[PDB]
C-alpha cells in the first residue's frame, strides 16, 4: 500500500520531511506572518466587557465553530499526509476522532502571544478574561498554559508540521484495526522528526516537548466541560453546534 | 447521529 508502512531509508525519510513540511504549508489555515503581524491588534477593555456580556450558550455557539474550522483544515492535512489515505476508513476516522483536537490545540501555539498572554480569536488578540461567559475558566487557563509552554520552545512551521503529524499518527489510539501498519508509518514520521532536529541543531526540544497525558488530559477536559454545558442548554447543541464537531465530541 | 468525516475523507 505505501512505503512508509515498511522500513525507510535515509533518502527516504529525508523525502518524507520534505513531504509533511508540504502538507502542513498547503493547509495550515492562516499564514504565520498574518498571525504575528496582527499580535498589535488587541482588544480594548470595551471589546473584552462585550464578549463577558454575551451568554453563555452564544458563547459556547461561537467557540464550537471557530475549533470546526481549525478541524476542518486538520482533516484536509491528515489527507494530505503520507500514507494516511492508504490506511482502512475505520483507522483513518479513529486516528481523526482522537487527535483531530490535539493537532489543533498544539497548531493553536502560533496563534497565541507569550509576551502578552493573548490569542488570536475573532480578528484581534484577547486574553483568557474574553473567554469569562463560557464558565470554564479551568479549561482555557488550561488552554492558555499549554499554549505558553509551546511558545518557550520557540517552534518553527516545519516542527510543528512534524510534530502534528506524530501526534495523528498514534498506534496506540484504541479501536485501530490495521495497528502494525500505524506502528511503522508512526516509526517513519518519529525519524523525519528527529532527522529534520538533528539536521537543524534542535534536538534539546525533544526533552520539552510535553508528555501525551497533558494533550490527552487537556481533550478529557474539553469533553468533560461539552458534557455540562449539554446538560444546561440541549437544544443549542442539538440545533445550532456544527454537526462534525458533534461527531468528534458528542458521539454523533 | 451525525457523520461528516466520512463525507470529507471521500471528498475527492
Ligand atoms: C489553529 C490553526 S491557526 O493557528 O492557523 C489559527 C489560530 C487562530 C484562529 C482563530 N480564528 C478566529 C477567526 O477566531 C480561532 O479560531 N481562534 C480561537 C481561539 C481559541 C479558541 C478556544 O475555543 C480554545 F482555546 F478553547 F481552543 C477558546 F479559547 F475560545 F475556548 C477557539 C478559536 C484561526 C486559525
Ligand atoms: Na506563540
Amino acid at each position: 500500500e505505501n512505503l512508509y508502512f515498511q522500513g525507510a531509508s535515509l533518502t527516504e525519510i529525508e523525502h518524507l520531511v520534505q513531504s509533511v513540511c508540504k502538507s502542513y504549508r498547503e493547509t495550515c489555515q492562516l499564514r504565520l506572518e498574518d498571525l504575528l503581524r496582527q499580535r498589535s491588534n488587541i482588544f480594548s477593555r470595551e471589546e473584552v466587557t462585550g464578549y463577558q456580556r454575551k451568554s453563555m450558550w452564544e458563547m459556547w455557539e461561537r467557540c464550537a465553530h471557530h475549533l470546526t474550522e481549525a478541524i476542518q483544515y486538520v482533516v484536509e492535512f491528515a489527507k494530505r499526509l503520507s500514507g494516511f489515505m492508504e490506511l482502512c476508513q475505520n483507522d483513518q476516522i479513529v486516528l481523526l476522532k482522537a487527535g483531530a483536537m490535539e493537532v489543533v490545540l498544539v497548531r493553536m501555539c502560533r496563534a497565541y502571544n507569550a509576551d502578552n498572554r493573548t490569542v488570536f480569536f475573532e480578528g484581534k488578540y484577547g486574553g483568557m478574561e474574553l473567554f469569562r461567559a463560557l464558565g470554564c475558566s479551568e479549561l482555557i487557563s488550561s488552554i492558555f498554559d499549554f499554549s505558553h509552554s509551546l511558545s518557550a520552545l520557540h517552534f518553527s512551521e516545519d516542527e510543528i508540521a512534524l510534530y502534528t503529524a506524530l501526534v495523528l499518527i498514534n498506534a496506540h489510539r484504541p479501536g485501530l484495526q490495521e495497528k502494525r501498519k500505524v506502528e511503522q508509518l508512526q516509526y517513519n514520521l518519529e525519524l523525519a522528526f528527529h532527522h529534520h532536529l538533528c539536521k537543524t541543531h534542535r534536538q534539546s526540544i525533544l526533552a520539552k516537548l510535553p508528555p501525551k497525558g497533558k494533550l490527552r488530559s487537556l481533550c478529557s477536559q474539553h469533553v468533560e466541560r461539552l458534557q455540562i454545558f449539554q446538560h444546561l442548554h440541549p437544544i443549542v447543541v442539538q440545533a445550532a453546534f456544527p454537526p462534525l464537531y458533534k461527531e468528534l465530541f458528542s458521539g454523533g | 447521529k451525525h457523520k461528516i468525516l466520512h463525507r470529507l475523507l471521500q471528498d475527492s
